[PDB]
């Protein structure tokens, strides 16, 4: 998404001209602006042919402008949805689809006729083998293997499908190049997250949030005062002398309509939804994404373990002797078996040091242990070396009771890495212990001070975990989170999301497993787990497709930053209105009232000129703004009085000052360049 | 006044009741 | 609404209180407490009246204090048409008007300053004013002087017994009240 | 005068302040629904005798009830001034009014506007004067603060339906608020030297020789209420710069502080009921920034007044045309802003004689809206929305949901409060443009050029902001003008009415979540400011191309 590629440009450029009246009408703040560049057309026709008199070059130019004013605003609306629609297919992974093969029996060895996507339905069970991609979502049953989650994820890191496990879903079409795997089509094509998403983002079923709706009545409403004030105009001023033309109230009236947020409202949402989107989160509606950054108690739940930490960047030093290839081989294997971030970053980064990837784990039938929060240390039983890696305290524990000891070279690397800053982690091989990797922090501090900041924006953080109290309690004191709630019964987290709801606040909540599916149904804001079920994800209304529960803060990130920017760009738009009469007022009024002149603050060259640079500027401000509509905001986490505080002198001050600006350098170059 | 004048008044009164609609029915 | 009998009974006892009793009530209390100031204020000589000690009066003798310009209809002070004229400081039948009365004041004050004051130019609020300002009562006491054989220092003590002054000096100004004035002027003559 | 003008303002806001808390006060219990000490036992059987039970009623019952009772006072009024001389108390057997004018100045007195456009001293009758005006006085003023009851109830009652009773609040309004308050004025203004009487027309033979004829009749009664309930409806033509109606600089005062009264002890109200007085202080500053700034733009461009003054040989450049002696520059400009920003119809001095400028800010306070202290009630209910267009407009700005004092503010009151906002300046606009193109609109002027456009925009945003302050140059008794602007008064107030009830109905449905630290803090300085901003702002780029074709080319002429 470098927000300009030739081919989306050249296809928007192509697709803006379908600007008929029937695509226009559901805008009234921009179909307000096509009917003053029809009567302005018509107007300079007339003029050109000789039935009124004028000039017939400066309405034919202003005709001109307004109408490539609506052409940037539909050009910024369908930017946003074709940078919508190629995230969409570009996530999309059925792509060639002509082999799935059918199986007669949940066994090896069947009928394996393969027949291109003959009618795949809920029940079904299909094979792959070595390079075959996954028809259909479902579950794995028997001999599951590692496979290149990369179309749903956006990573070509090598994830196990475990067989009877908790890495049963599988999700989307994706590169296997292990084989003997079978998987149960528990859904149809066409009812998953995927293909509702594809059809959503397939046509023009966009429909508007209620807070879009609201802004749009505001927006109304400033339509049709400015509509009254310039159309009464003509009374006003044609008693005091000579009528002022129509096409000076019909360019006065574009310039006072907030054609900015009128034609970037579309766009920021849709912006906004992509760039959830590109946070690997899928969504069904508007609504739930702006319900996400509209929540202020949030719920970071798993039926498993939680270890809220992200620690992605790494270092995998061992400084003892055994060389990094074998040690990125033992991470690996040790971390296939984690869903934590931390462990999928381990893998991320160990493959793209050295190109280990595939390990064919059905080579020695090692059985596998997910990572358990209690012991906060698994791995994998390949062999009587059961290697395996933890923490340090975890990992201490483990070598004594097998009868061993900390190298002193181990112990300084550890305080090396303690000192630096991180997370000490270390794979041992069950017998020897091999090096100590590292975890680089994220940003700065990462996740503490994260949830220090949705603190200040008044949020609150309730730990939600299935395991013991006791660790569950230094699970908080690792995060940073106020309060826990450990072992909790599906009935009490129910009723503490409706203890909750009772007093007005907002929930989000996330969910994997099929016992979370009552609260995720009645949660207001319900994103579910890969690593949980079919059922749990049709239960709720988002899917996160990187499997971390960390990423509900990115979510009411991203849905706070659409609200800041609509509201942004609707202020920035209200206040350039002032120096749009300072530019027009002074310049409109030249022949009826010719003591009009000191309110020109800006010394313009002409009244034919002022006019059409405002125009101008009013014109161009849209394409100036694009970036910032598919960016969003600056987000700066504060309390919510600094960021009024903030954006406030950034766009009220902007709209303030910037056209004054925007429109003497317009002048400038009109009078420089002679067009004028 | 004139005709130009009338369908003036007419085309804004148009305008006028189309964006009272649209307030009034939030599409 | 279905309720329309406490809707009748409410507005026929709200009008019976708010007109009727209440105006009753104030008037009583009015014409028992102040007298002389709830019946008009009148200035009477006996079985007669010379005018209130609040309206006003044209006065245009030349032994006599002028007040403010009024422009009422059909006359000078006619209280029947109360209100000055709506001249805007952009028309130029105000400009008119103000040079007329500057040049018949200057013509008719041939002994004092050439600098006429604001008050006695320009038309009040309303048409009944018997107020100007002490300095603008001030600026015509040699005409008064010259019209009726009195002294300054007279007439200055004259006008410092007629005048009246606010609690504070910044919710108003000082004025004279031109017609007892005058009546105290044919009193002192007499 | 520099100075003056400033202890003017200081001590005009501190004596205000200080006795509408206690009004705030006051005003609070019944809003509540709390009698008031010493007023119980007799409410209740004054409530048994007149039929009302105490219903808790809705948002649409509590409408029906406010709308039905005005036309009910418009029908007697509009028959009352229609048969006059058939009623007694008539001594100088005035004719009965026309049908344009009755229809004019009965639908002006019922919503709360006191459009004159006609002389009270030789046009209406005593027993008029008294039971159709003053009647009128009281009940339209009850009325707006019956609905800014309902407003306030909408806001601080919690997932409820009922709205309280509105002849219970009309009854406890006009009996405990308004009577004992105007009970007290009147007789100061009697004392002072206002006219209460019945007598006949005194003729008066004068010091010259000539002969005038003194108009009587209750003055200070009607002049009382007149003032208290932001009402401006005078008994004379010189609507309060009589004499007989004004005459004291104390009485002026009084009359000041009479004004801004009611829409101060609301605010007060208002945020006492929350148990929040900070959001009644954010108000009052919002309100009080704005009122000072405009004062002190037009003591400066009155002080600074005619040019052709000093150059046309008189003594100083100072406005004084069109004002009165007793009352001063300062005092007149002062009275102007307050009762031009208070949606009060009362002048001093006339405001077609002042400059260019400085008729243009009491103007500019008319056309944002009565919000700047404005009207008795209606001021604070046409406050409220631009103050949810600014918590709309600060949530998007925090990104969290727009709300306001806990409550969550959806579509169905966006659009509401955009019908409510949009239902006046498009009076405006409408208005004026239709009287600018009609030659029986047009011949009314009296001022050529870009002050007859001024008065002609004064008097449509007169007759739509339901302020009555008038243009007095302008001759608005033709049918045309009348029947124009009765329309004009009569939609711009039940057109601001029926939203904010609907919006109260729809805020009574909600319940208010707890003040966590990420709702925005609604008080302080940068929310002052925001609301001082968006009003401004929304009040300006609304208005300013009128300006500039009226006041602003005339200033610059
Ligand atoms: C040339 C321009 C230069 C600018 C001039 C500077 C003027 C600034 C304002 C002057 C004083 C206002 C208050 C100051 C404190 C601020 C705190 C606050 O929120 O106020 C609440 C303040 C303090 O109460 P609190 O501590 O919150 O008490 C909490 C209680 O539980 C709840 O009780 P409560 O809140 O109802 O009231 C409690 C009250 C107990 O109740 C009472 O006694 C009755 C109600 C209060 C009466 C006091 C009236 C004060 C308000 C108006 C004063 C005149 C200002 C006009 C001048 C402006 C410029 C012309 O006891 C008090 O604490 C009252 C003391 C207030 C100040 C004392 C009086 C000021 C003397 C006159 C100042 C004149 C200017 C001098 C500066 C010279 C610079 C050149 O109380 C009030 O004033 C009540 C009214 C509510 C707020 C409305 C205020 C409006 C402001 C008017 C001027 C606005 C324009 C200024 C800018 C000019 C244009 C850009
Ligand atoms: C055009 C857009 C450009 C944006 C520019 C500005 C935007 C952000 C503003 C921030 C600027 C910082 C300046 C320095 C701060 C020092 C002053 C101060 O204490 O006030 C804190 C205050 C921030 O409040 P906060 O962070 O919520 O903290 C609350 C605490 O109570 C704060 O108290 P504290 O803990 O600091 O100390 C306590 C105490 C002592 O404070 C101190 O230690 C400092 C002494 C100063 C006394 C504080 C009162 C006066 C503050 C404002 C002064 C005039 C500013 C006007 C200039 C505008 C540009 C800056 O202060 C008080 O709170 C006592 C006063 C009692 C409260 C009653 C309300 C008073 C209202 C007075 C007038 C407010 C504005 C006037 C009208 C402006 C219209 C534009 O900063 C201000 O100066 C705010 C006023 C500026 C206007 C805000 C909005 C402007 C944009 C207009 C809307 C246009 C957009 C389009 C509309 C939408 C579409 C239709
Ligand atoms: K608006
Ligand atoms: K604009
Ligand atoms: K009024
Ligand atoms: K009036
Ligand atoms: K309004
Ligand atoms: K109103
Ligand atoms: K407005």
């Amino acid at each position: 998404a470098l927000f300009e590629p030739t081919l989306v440009v050249q296809a928007l450029k192509e697709a803006v001209k379908k600007l008929n009246p029937q695509a226009q009408w559901r805008n009234p703040v921009m179909f307000i602006v096509w009917i003053g560049s029809l009567l302005t057309t018509c107007i300079s026709i007339a003029m050109a042919s000789g039935a009124m008199p004028g000039n017939a070059l400066f309405s034919a130019a202003i005709s001109g402008w307004l109408w490539i004013t609506v052409l940037f605003a539909n050009f910024a609306e369908a930017l946003a949805e074709g940078r919508s629609k190629a995230q969409a297919n570009s996530l999309k992974g059925v792509k060639k689809t002509a082999f799935a093969r059918k199986l007669r029996e949940p066994k090896y060895g069947a009928a394996a006729d393969k027949v291109p996507a003959d009618q795949l339905r809920k029940g079904d069970i299909v094979l792959v083998e070595a390079g075959d991609i996954i028809p259909c979502d479902g579950e794995v049953i028997e001999g599951g293997a590692s496979v290149d989650e990369s179309a749903i994820t956006g990573e070509s890191a090598p994830v196990i499908r475990e067989s009877g496990g908790d890495f049963a879903s599988v999700t989307g079409g994706t590169r296997i190049l292990s084989d003997w795997l079978v998987i149960e089509c528990s859904v149809n094509p066409g009812e998953t997250f995927l293909d509702r998403m594809i059809a959503m983002v397939e046509g023009a079923q966009r429909r508007k949030t209620p807070n879009e709706i609201a802004l749009t009545i505001l927006l109304i409403a400033l339509t049709i005062v400015f509509l009254l004030a310039t159309a009464t105009l003509w009374p006003f001023s044609a008693w005091g002398g000579n009528a002022v033309s129509v096409t000076v109230l019909v360019a006065l009236l574009v310039c006072l309509i907030p054609t900015t947020i009128g034609g970037l409202l579309s766009a920021i949402g849709v912006a906004g939804m992509s760039r959830m989107l590109g946070a690997n989160v899928i969504a069904t509606s508007g609504r739930a994404v702006e319900a996400a950054g509209d929540v202020d108690v949030l719920l970071l739940n798993k039926t498993g373990t939680i270890t809220l930490g992200n620690r992605q960047a790494s270092e995998f030093i061992p400084a003892q002797g055994v060389d990094e290839k074998t040690l990125a081989d033992a991470a690996q294997l040790a971390s296939l078996a984690d869903e934590t971030p931390e462990g999928r970053s381990i893998v991320i980064l160990a493959k793209q040091r050295f190109n280990l990837r595939e390990r064919d784990v059905q080579s020695l039938h090692a059985t596998f242990v997910p990572f358990t929060a209690q012991s906060r240390m698994s791995g994998i039983n390949i062999d009587n070396r059961m290697i395996r890696k933890g923490s340090v305290d975890a990992i201490r524990r483990h070598v004594e009771a097998n009868g061993g000891h900390f190298p002193t070279d181990v112990d300084q690397k550890v305080d090396q890495v303690a000192r630096q800053g991180a997370t000490p982690l270390v794979v041992v091989e069950g017998s020897r212990v091999l090096g100590v990797i590292a975890l680089k922090d994220i940003v700065k501090g990462g996740i503490k001070e994260r949830f220090a900041q949705l603190r200040k924006m008044g949020i609150k953080t309730v730990m939600i975990t299935g395991d013991n109290r006791l660790t569950a309690a230094a699970i908080a004191a690792e995060a940073g989170v106020d309060d826990f709630l450990a072992e909790a019964t599906p009935e009490a987290k129910l009723a503490l999301i409706r203890q909750y709801q009772a007093e007005g606040r907002l929930v989000a909540m996330t969910g994997d497993g099929t016992n979370d599916a009552p609260a995720l149904a009645q949660a207001d804001v319900a994103v579910a787990m890969n690593s949980g079920t079919q059922a749990a994800k049709e239960a709720g209304n988002m899917v996160d497709l990187d499997s971390n529960p960390t990423k509900l803060i990115e979510v009411v990130h991203i849905g706070k930053q659409m609200l800041m920017t609509r509201g942004s760009l609707t202020t920035f738009s209200i206040a350039n209105d002032v120096a749009k009469y300072f530019a027009i007022i002074p310049a409109a009024f030249a022949a009826t009232y010719p003591q009009l002149n000191a309110l020109n603050i800006m010394c313009l060259h002409s009244p034919d000129s002022a006019i059409l640079s405002a125009v101008i500027f009013n014109a161009l401000i849209i394409v100036f703004l694009i970036p910032l509509a598919l960016k969003g905001v600056s987000y700066k986490p504060l309390t919510a009085s600094a960021m009024l505080r903030r954006n406030l002198w950034i766009y009220g001050l902007g709209g303030l000052l910037v056209p004054f600006i925007g429109i003497k350098v317009i002048d400038l170059l009109l009078t420089v360049c002679g067009l004028v | 006044m004139s005709a130009g004048v009338i369908t003036g008044v007419l085309l804004v009164f148009l305008l006028l009741g189309y964006l009272v609609y649209a307030l009034i029915n939030a599409e | 609404m279905s309720g329309l009998r406490p809707a009748l009974s409410t507005f026929i006892f709200l009008l019976l209180i708010t007109g009727g009793v209440y105006p009753l009530l104030t008037t009583v209390l009015g014409q028992w407490w102040f007298p002389w100031q709830a019946n008009g204020s009148l200035i009477r000589e006996g079985d007669t009246v010379r005018g209130s000690a609040l309206i006003g009066q044209n006065f245009t003798g030349n032994g006599y204090f002028h007040g403010r310009p009024s422009a009422t209809a059909e006359m000078p002070y006619n209280p029947q048409a109360s209100g000055g004229s709506n001249l805007a400081v952009s028309n130029p039948e105000l400009d008119k008007l103000i040079a007329a009365r500057v040049a018949a004041l200057r013509a008719a004050n041939p002994d004092a300053s050439a600098s006429v004051p604001v008050e006695l130019v320009t038309a009040s609020a309303s048409g009944l004013d018997n107020n100007i300002t002490p300095q603008a009562a001030a600026w015509q006491i040699p005409r008064v002087a010259k019209a009726r054989n009195l002294s300054v220092e007279q007439l200055t003590q004259l006008i410092a017994k007629y005048s009246q002054q606010p609690l504070v000096k910044y919710i108003g100004q000082p004025v004279v009240n031109i017609v007892e004035l005058n009546l105290a002027l044919d009193k002192l003559d007499e | 005068m520099a100075a003056q003008g400033f202890l003017l303002i200081a001590t005009f806001l501190l004596v205000l302040m200080v006795l509408a808390r206690p009004l705030g006060s006051g005003l609070a219990r019944l809003i509540n629904d709390i009698p008031l000490p010493g007023t119980t036992g007799v409410e209740r059987v004054l409530f048994r005798a007149l039929g009302v039970s105490d219903r808790e009623m809705n948002w649409k019952q509590y409408l029906c009830a406010i709308l039905g009772l005005n036309m009910l006072g418009l029908a007697v009024l509009f028959f009352m001034l229609l048969g006059q001389h058939y009623l007694p108390l008539n001594p100088q057997q005035l004719p009965g009014l026309s049908w344009d004018l009755a229809l004019n100045t009965a639908v002006s007195f019922v919503t709360n506007t006191n459009w004159q456009s006609y002389s009270g001293e030789t046009t209406l009758s005593y027993f008029s004067q008294m039971a159709g005006l003053t009647v009128q006085n009281f009940l339209s003023a009850a009325s707006g603060i019956a609905v800014i009851f309902a407003l306030i109830r909408a806001f601080t009652r919690q997932s409820m339906s009922t709205l309280g009773n509105a002849w219970v609040d009309l009854l406890r309004i006009t009996l405990w608020v308004l009577v004992p308050v105007a009970l007290l004025i009147a007789l100061f203004f009697i004392q002072q030297g206002a006219l209460q009487n019945f007598l006949p027309y005194q003729a008066v033979n004068t010091v010259e020789g000539a002969q005038q004829l003194l108009p009587m009749g209750p003055v200070a009664s009607q002049e009382a209420i007149k003032m208290l309930g932001t009402n401006g409806g005078g008994f004379f033509n010189a609507n309060s710069s009589h004499p007989f109606e004004n005459p004291t600089a104390l009485t002026n005062f009084v009359q000041m502080l009479a004004i801004f009264l009611i829409p101060t002890a609301l605010c007060f109200a208002f945020g006492e009921v929350m148990g929040d007085r900070r959001q009644g202080r954010m108000l009052l500053w919002a309100m009080s920034v704005i009122f000072v700034i405009c004062v002190g733009v037009v003591m400066w461009a009155e002080v600074q007044g005619n040019p052709h003054l000093l150059a046309l040989g008189t003594d100083s450049s100072i406005n004084m045309e069109g004002k009165e002696s007793r009352f001063g520059v300062l005092v007149s400009s002062l009275f102007a802003v307050v009762t031009t920003a208070a949606s009060c119809g009362a002048v001093i001095a006339m405001h077609d004689s002042f400059t260019a400028l400085g008729g243009m800010v009491p103007m500019w306070l008319m056309q944002i809206g009565e919000v700047v202290f404005g009207g008795v009630g209606s001021g604070l209910y046409g406050m409220m929305l631009f103050v949810l267009l600014a918590v709309f407009i600060a949530g998007l700005m925090i990104g969290r949901t727009p709300e306001y004092l806990g409550k969550k503010i959806d579509v169905r009151e966006m659009k509401l409060t955009a019908l409510a906002i949009l239902v006046t300046p498009t009076l405006v606009l409408m208005g004026a443009a239709l009287a600018m193109m009609t030659d029986a609109g047009r011949s009314a002027m009296l001022n050529p050029g870009p002050h007859g456009f001024s008065e002609v925009l004064y008097a449509v945003s007169s007759a739509a902001n339901n302020n009555g302050s008038a243009f007095a140059g302008l001759s608005a008794n033709s049918p045309f003008w009348n029947c124009l602007l009765a329309f004009c008064m009569f939609v711009g107030r039940f057109g601001v009415i029926i939203p904010v009830m609907a919006i109260a109905g729809s805020l009574v449905s909600k319940k208010s979540q707890a003040a966590s630290s990420g709702t925005l803090p609604t008080h302080g300085p940068l929310f002052v400011g925001l609301l001082i901003g968006t009003v401004l702002l929304v009040g300006a780029l609304t208005f300013i191309p009128a300006l500039a074709l009226g006041p602003v080319a005339e200033y610059l002429s």
